[PDB]
């Protein structure tokens, strides 16, 4: 499974920790770093955001709602290009934002875990 | 010459006759004079026309291009003339992305460079690993060229295209916990891997470009070290780390995806050099002249990354690039880098690795696997490469 421990931020953000990731609290959410000492660990952050996303981003279906997102790519190293996803979904009159990074030499990563994390998150 | 006379006497010939002629060209002490005689008599074009199939033609062409100097361009012209009714030439099998004249020119430039840089001469012979599965089963271990690997199954190609996790995993880096991978190996096991890696002949796509048998990887690494003010121990450490995190399957994917309809931007070969990065930084600069380089297709570049000498030189040139770049940075702007590697000495990078703090090796390792000097670090690659380095520092390890 993808997730274990339920985490709750004072700002009302609630989400489960990705299994095998170290969790720490950030300003408006949580940061997750893949555990151990890996070559190319996935890094994720999920936060409450009150301002709307920037306009005109690509959209996708997420659960019963939508999400707006953008992926960026840059030269990395022997483990491949660096990739970073930024995505936002509405939560009432506010938003929940996930950002995630990992390298890939095989094109854009699915970011399946980041999308699952964004879908799993809610505001209380 | 004796050789031109012998060749004219034998003038498709049989495989035996062809191997005889090629052997004669390769044993010739006066290659230029021989070519001049054959060019004058008009027999050179005939030689090029009568030596097939492509396997034999490649051996002949590589030998002639490599050994000629004063008569190289006349030889090239004779070859061109012989290709008028033979559009295919040497463009088959592993060499399908090299136009025949590009093959000639690559062999010429490579022979010249091996001479000039000091990696022409053979002397090691073996021995390669027989592994075909698991960590350290890529070309570094086995000497099996990625271009020689069987086509990936069609269905696997489709699942890879659609990013199917199980299939992607099968064809990707085999290691997760790097520390655990190393802790299961005895110091002797580690030395054995390093010696296997550097002691065996290069897996080269252009063997007849060399005056004799192909050189050891160690010889090529020493040459690259001299050229870029590195050490073969450092180049060796970077490559051994890559090759531990490599399988035969990954080699197959790396190359085949790069030359597929997708023109994938994979990391390929010994040092796991990324295709677009080899292009952007002209990483073959010291082995191939500008005309050849400006002519190379992307897929020709990927293919070259599968040839060990090109890959070793590209790897070393890139390491020197990363070090030079570091030497230009302001450590105050890299606080995470300083936190992880508190003894890092950025200026020291401009000079030879013998004088780098070990923290420099660790940091550069991070910035070889990932984007360099962005203050985002690989948590595990530095210790992994550093362990390989320590192995190469063993007194049992000797380079040319
Ligand atoms: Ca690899
Ligand atoms: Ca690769
Ligand atoms: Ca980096």
């Amino acid at each position: 499974v993808d997730f274990d421990k339920t985490l709750t931020h004072p700002n009302g953000l609630v989400v489960e920790r990705p299994v095998g990731f170290d969790a720490r609290r950030s300003a408006e959410g949580f940061r997750f770093d893949e555990g151990g000492k890996l070559r190319n660990p996935r890094q994720l952050e999920v936060q409450r955001q009150d301002a709307p996303p920037p306009p005109d981003l690509a959209s996708r279906r997420l659960g019963d709602g939508e999400a707006r997102y953008k992926v960026e790519e840059d030269d990395g190293g022997s483990a491949g290009s660096e990739y970073r996803l930024w995505a936002a979904k509405p939560a009432g009159a506010r938003w929940i934002v996930v950002s995630a990074s990992e390298q890939s030499e095989d094109g854009e990563p699915t970011f399946a875990l980041a999308w699952a994390l964004l879908e799993r998150a809610r505001l209380q | 010459t004796a050789t031109s006379d012998l060749i004219e006497s034998l003038i498709q010939v049989t495989r035996q006759e062809a191997r005889r002629v090629i052997a004669a060209i390769r044993n010739d002490n006066v290659p230029d004079a021989t070519i001049a005689a054959l060019d004058k008599s008009g027999s050179l074009i005939k030689l090029f026309q009568r030596v097939g199939p492509p396997e034999l033609a490649r051996s002949l062409i590589a030998s002639i291009a490599g050994r000629t100097t004063m008569q190289r361009y006349q030889a090239r012209n004779a070859l061109i003339r012989s290709l008028i009714n033979n559009p295919l030439g040497t463009q088959t099998d592993n060499w399908i992305y090299f136009p025949t004249i590009t093959f000639f020119d690559i062999c010429a430039d490579l022979a010249d460079a091996a001479g000039r840089l000091g990696f022409a001469a053979a002397g090691a012979t073996g021995v390669a690993s027989q592994a075909i599965q698991g960590p350290f089963s890529g070309v570094g271990a086995t000497g099996v060229n990625p271009t020689d690997l069987p086509s990936i199954a069609f269905g696997d190609q489709l699942k890879l295209l659609n990013k199917d996790p199980a299939t992607v995993t099968k064809y990707s880096n085999p290691l997760g916990d790097l520390g655990a991978y190393l802790s299961q190996l005895s110091p002797q096991d580690k030395l054995n891997q390093a010696q296997t890696l550097v002691g065996q002949p290069i897996s080269t796509l252009f063997p007849d470009a060399y005056p004799g048998n192909p050189p050891s990887r160690a010889k090529v690494m020493s040459a690259a070290a001299r050229k870029y003010d590195l050490t073969p121990q450092l180049i060796g450490a970077i490559i051994l780390a890559e090759q531990r995190d490599q399988t035969r399957d990954e080699d197959a994917k790396d190359y085949q995806a790069a030359v597929s309809i997708k023109s994938a931007n994979t990391s390929i070969g010994l040092g796991q050099v990324v295709v677009s990065t080899a292009i952007k930084y002209e990483l073959f600069t010291d082995l191939l002249g500008q005309p050849v380089r400006r002519g190379l297709s992307r897929k020709a570049v990927a293919t070259l990354l599968a040839s060990d000498e090109f890959n070793i030189f590209a790897t070393a040139r890139y390491i020197r690039y990363v070090a030079n770049l570091a030497s230009q940075q302001d450590l105050r702007k890299l606080p995470k880098t300083r936190g992880a590697f508190p003894s890092i000495d950025l200026r020291a990078y401009a000079g030879n690795p013998r004088n780098w703090p070990r923290d420099n090796v660790r940091a550069l390792a991070s910035e070889y696997t990932s984007r360099p000097w962005d203050d985002n670090l690989s948590p595990g690659w530095p210790m992994f490469v550093d362990d390989a380095y320590a192995t190469f520092l063993d007194p049992g390890m000797r380079f040319p």
